């Protein structure tokens, strides 16, 4: 398959969240996603064929993981944006008040702005401390997926939000909107993980 | 806010 962020995976057999980031640790690839979108070695899916298996993650406290893929999958630099793509340049963590998109498999592609960092989300798993606040809307399944600018600057992966009744918050003005994402830095630096950008 |  070939690796582009936002796109849909499933998690042996039955949970489905949205990869974040192509990313490399030495000769292996994989991609960075949510912590509580699976356990280590759980096999991910994308399509019907199975990709590679958890490698890591922490959930609750954090919610961050990363998926160690076969060699047949082609990483690209790129999240979906529709048919369109976004190139992935770098990862510079951008401020409050900037403009900032994610992209998962329920919502599609979705920009607001970063209006909190340091946002506790107390889950009924525990709380997961340290989390960014955006605006743009998101629903159940866009878990894992990226945030990025349209710069090309990787910020996080989905973790969570205030979701309503239809699944998710994109029914609800944007001031209403609480969208959570796991910053990207410390996942690459706790893994040991390369981005890969074009 | 729940998971996603």
């Amino acid at each position: 398959a070939n690796i582009v962020g936002g796109i849909e995976y499933s998690i042996n057999n039955a949970s489905l969240c949205s990869v974040g980031f192509s990313v490399t640790r030495g000769a292996t690839k994989g991609f960075v996603t949510a912590g509580h979108c699976g356990t280590v070695n759980a096999t991910a899916r994308i399509g019907g064929a199975v990709v590679g298996t958890f490698a890591a993650r922490v959930f609750p406290g954090n919610d961050r993981a990363w998926v160690s893929l076969t060699s047949a999958q082609t990483l690209l630099p790129r999240v979906a944006n529709g048919s369109s793509f976004v190139t992935v340049r770098g990862s510079t963590e951008a401020a409050v008040g900037a403009a900032v998109c994610r992209s998962g498999r329920t919502t599609g592609y979705q920009c607001g702005t970063i209006t909190a960092k340091n946002v506790t989300a107390n889950y009924a798993e525990g709380a997961v401390r340290g989390l960014t606040q955006g605006n743009a809307c998101a629903g159940r399944g866009d878990s894992g997926g990226s945030w990025i600018t349209s710069a090309g600057q990787a910020q996080g992966v989905m973790s969570g939000l205030n979701v309503q009744s239809n699944g998710n918050n994109c029914g609800i003005p944007a001031s209403q909107r609480s969208s959570l994402f796991e910053r990207l830095q410390p996942i690459l630096s706790q893994y040991g993980l390369s981005l890969v950008t074009g | 806010a729940a998971p996603a």
